[PDB]
DNA sequence: ACGGAGTCGCGACTCCGTTATCACGCTATGTCGTCAAGTTGTACC
DNA sequence: GGTACAACTTGACGACATAGCGTGA
């Protein structure tokens, strides 16, 4: 077993040049010291630590460190570099999977990071948090240049090899010795019986818990998607941004020419009091008083000291202890809430739902509630709103920081980052590039959308086909774990239920509702406690029918009131009654999951979420991983040059941007074989399912 | 009155071409130093009647002078020389200085 | 733990309740640090 | 009379922290 970091002069897309590694091993508990000409004999190393059947362990070793030695090592040696899977360790995947919360556990130590580091798991972090941190090699870069003399620029740091760089390796590399020490000194994810730091890869990979398999195979399929990337469409999307940016001009003409001007308070600073006897007064808007001022000047003449010649009159038309009001003439601003709720208390309306800070609830649903007494601002009301969601619209598209058109790469690509854990209850997040945040079917313009997004839109490296897009989704999934859950319960009846139909069109005919995600909104707030206000907001009716359809859905399924009894009496203690507070006790902070992880909880009326989602995402993610492995061995190639690529995993759905119509086909029964080997292998009370659409874009495959 | 109200059109058409020191407030109604200031005008209506003209101008019923001036803020005392901008003060005097301001231009 | 409300024999006595949930993004707006430049009291030859 | 000077003040500008609200599963 030997402990690795690298050096590399950027990031992935611009990467050429090998600075420094540096390798420790535990045989010979001896730092390696390299040189930037040493980088044949450091992929000698790995290679012999490979053969010798050792385990190489970095830091985000998955997304940087190995695809980043393996383009050096094209790139310079033009010489095949694969490491193997299993013979690589991350820290950082160790990290996120045993300490899974430090939002709840970073405050009362802030005395150690600097502040900028609360809840990071960073290198650096953990270096300020085991208290071996000498230094930053970037603040020491910008401290020589400011020694010199000459300007900062931040990439010069990544440029040139130094001895400074070299002991920044070397206090990395300790860092992640610290770090692995402590992060194998856990009793619950590893078993301390067995030294683990010398034992073979088979060993390691068996005698821990199954958890950090998957999520070791979770984060090397992760970084796979990362180096595919997904397609986009830029000349669709210009064409979008510049008919939107017309409208956006058109309504904006509209609602200027609809409502008017007026005059904003904002500019004061000091305070008003009573005229009479100075008592202060919150009725008033902020205003300002100067303190220099008059109406003479200094008197310089002679007569001017005398009185005779009048002084300088006062030019800067401020005198000192004259009260005003600094104002200015703000123009209507339609993305302005404040301005909208202005003109609705100037157009007659009275507010009725407040918020915490006086503000009323200005939203969809009370923009559909004004009804004033003309007819012109009646319609515009509507212009308001399609105005709202066009800027959504721009605002998401291209206008945006996080904008899709300043992220996409020369090749047409997306390429946007995925925490594996991110959330505490196990669920994947999405970075910058949010894949999460692309609208519906339904949606105006979210067609289009979908459209823009499509497997067509990359052509073959040697033929020059559009290729074929292959989506496969789970219907009921939360539905048929509660079902596997409580099925100890009410003997299988709901399990053997809910396979007979759709559960949401079948809840949709039982409780009258428009549409299937509608139904579905609703019996997802209905599973994890809504309050009546609130279910009668999704029903669109009142508290009372709310109530009815409550009662009734519970006196048909009266089991989920038994297994929430079940769980309040499994992990928690008490609970004590503040008037603003709830003080409740657990003495049991996690709840094991299907694997075995300490899933925190965070609410004991979200325990039950804290358990069902914890449940759905490894489901989801043990089934991507069997589905990748057996599309592996059934001798299939993943990657653009081969025949299939994973380019969207957002949540519980695939996109496989396949070669033909059927090798998507047998990925469609190769992910239902997946799917019964999973519903076979955990155990599962009842039959799961999947559905795979095959399409060229998302406008069919969903 | 003692204080002509006046309007945009009112403004317009007697006070560009009125031929006098006219001296206008600006007002709103939610504020209130001019609350403090408007028995100080009504004095000075009184007290220097027959020599200047004293106006009031709401910023809020008559939207179109204004911005054309172009206030900060409220409120401000403008003098006009046969109509046009002369000398002006922004804030909420007294009457001792709001003597020694009109004194300071005739 | 006091508001909402079921109830004792319509006012008050007394019993129940109390969250939709994890992610990210964003334009508006108030706070506060930083700075360019006069200035106005001011101390002394 | 004169002359430097030094904190005060006015105005502008930029980084930063919420605020509901909007997307998805
Ligand atoms: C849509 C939605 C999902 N979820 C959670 C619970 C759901 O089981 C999970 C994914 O929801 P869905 O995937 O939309 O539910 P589904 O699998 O039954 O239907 P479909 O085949 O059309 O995809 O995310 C919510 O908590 N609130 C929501 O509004
Ligand atoms: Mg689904």
């Amino acid at each position: 077993m030997i402990v690795s970091d690298i050096e590399a002069n950027a990031l992935l897309e611009s990467v050429t040049k090998f600075h420094c590694g540096v390798i420790y091993d535990y045989s010979t508990a001896e730092y390696v010291s390299y040189r930037p000409s040493d980088f044949g004999a450091y992929l000698d190393a790995l290679e012999a630590e490979v053969a010798r059947g050792g385990l190489i362990v970095f830091h985000n070793g998955h997304k940087y460190d190995v695809p980043a030695l393996t383009k050096l090592a094209k790139l310079q040696l033009n010489r095949e570099f694969h490491l193997p899977r299993e013979n690589c360790i991350d820290t950082l995947v160790l990290s996120r999977l045993i300490h899974s919360n430090l939002k709840d556990t970073d405050m009362g130590l802030l005395r150690k990071l600097p502040g900028k580091r609360f809840g990071s798991h960073a290198l650096e972090a953990w270096g300020y948090r085991l208290g071996e941190m000498k230094g930053e090699y970037k603040d020491d870069f910008k401290r020589m240049l400011e020694e010199q003399g000459e300007e900062y620029v931040d990439g010069m740091e990544w440029w040139n090899f130094n001895e400074e760089m070299m002991d920044y390796n070397v206090q990395d590399v300790v860092v992640t010795k610290a770090l692995l020490e402590k992060l194998l000194s856990d009793k619950h994810y590893f078993p301390p019986e067995i030294d683990f730091t010398d034992v073979g890869y088979t060993t390691f990979w068996s005698e821990s818990l199954e958890a950090v398999d998957i999520e070791h195979r979770a984060a090397w399929l992760l970084a796979k998607q990362e180096r595919n990337g997904f397609p986009f469409d830029t000349k669709a999307i210009e064409e979008l941004y510049v008919e939107l940016a017309a409208r956006r001009s058109e309504l904006l003409r509209k609602l200027t020419e609809t409502f008017g001007s007026w005059y904003q308070p904002k500019g004061g600073t000091e305070m008003f009091c009573h005229p009479r006897t100075g008592k202060p007064l919150p009725k008033y808007p902020r205003i300002k008083t100067p303190k220099v001022g008059g109406i003479f000047k200094k008197p310089k003449n002679k007569a001017q000291r005398e009185g005779r010649e009048p002084c300088e009159l006062d030019t800067r038309e401020y005198v000192a202890g004259a009260p005003y009001t600094p104002v200015e003439h703000v123009v209507f601003n339609p993305s302005s809430r404040d301005h909208i709720q202005k003109k609705l208390q100037e157009a007659g309306w009275v507010p009725t739902k407040y918020t915490d800070k006086g503000a009323p609830v200005v939203d969809d649903e009370v923009l559909e509630g004004v009804r004033v007494d003309d007819p012109e601002k009646q319609a515009a009301i509507d212009l308001i709103k399609e105005y709202l969601m066009i800027q959504k619209r721009i605002g998401q598209s291209a206008e945006g920081d996080k904008a899709w058109l300043r992220y996409v790469a020369e090749d047409g690509k997306i390429h946007g980052s995925v925490n594996p854990n991110g959330a505490v209850t196990g669920r994947a997040t999405h970075a910058f590039p949010n894949l999460a945040q692309i609208p519906g079917v339904r949606s105006p313009y979210g067609e289009q959308c979908r459209a823009a997004f499509g497997a067509e839109h990359h052509l073959d490296g040697i033929t020059g086909k559009p290729w074929v897009q292959a989506g496969i989704d789970a219907s009921g999934l939360e539905l048929r774990c509660l079902a596997h859950f409580m099925a100890r319960f009410d003997n299988g009846e709901y399990a053997h239920e809910i396979l007979n139909g759709d559960i949401h069109t079948k809840n949709q005919i039982a409780a009258e509702l428009p549409t299937r995600d509608n139904a579905k909104t609703f019996i997802y707030g209905f599973l994890y406690g809504a309050g009546d206000e609130k279910i009668g907001q999704i029903v669109g009716a009142g508290k009372e029918r709310g109530k009815e359809l409550k009662k009734k859905f519970l006196e048909n399924t009266p089991a989920i009131a038994a297994l929430r009894e079940s769980i309040q009496q499994t992990l928690v203690e008490s609970s004590q009654w503040v008037a603003g507070e709830q003080q409740v006790k657990w003495k049991r902070r996690w709840i094991k999951g299907l694997d075995g992880r300490k899933v925190h909880v965070r609410s004991p009326h979200a325990a039950l979420n804290t358990l069902l989602q914890s449940a759905g995402a490894l489901i989801c993610k043990l089934w991507i991983i069997k589905t990748e492995e057996m599309l592996v061995e059934k001798g299939l190639k993943h990657g653009w040059d081969g025949d299939f690529a994973y380019m969207a995993w957002v949540h519980d759905e695939i996109q496989v941007g396949c070669r033909t119509e059927e090798i998507a086909q047998v990925v469609i029964e190769t992910a239902q074989e997946a799917m019964r080997w999973v519903g076979d292998h955990w155990n599962f009370r009842c039959l799961l399912d999947t559905e795979g659409k095959m399409g060229p874009n998302w406008a069919i495959c969903h | 009155d003692k204080i002509i109200h006046l309007t945009d059109d009112s403004f317009d058409t007697d006070v560009l071409k009125a031929d006098g020191a006219i001296l206008v407030d600006f007002w709103a109604e939610w504020c209130g130093p001019c609350k403090m200031i408007a028995p100080i005008l009504d004095e000075i209506a009184d007290e220097y009647q027959g020599k200047l003209t004293v106006a009031k101008l709401n910023i809020d019923q008559n939207p179109g002078t204004a911005p054309k001036y172009g206030i900060r803020g409220i409120p401000t005392l403008l003098l006009f020389k046969n109509g046009e901008v002369a000398a002006t003060k922004v804030g909420a005097l007294s009457k001792g200085q709001l003597k020694e301001f009109l004194d300071a231009n005739l």
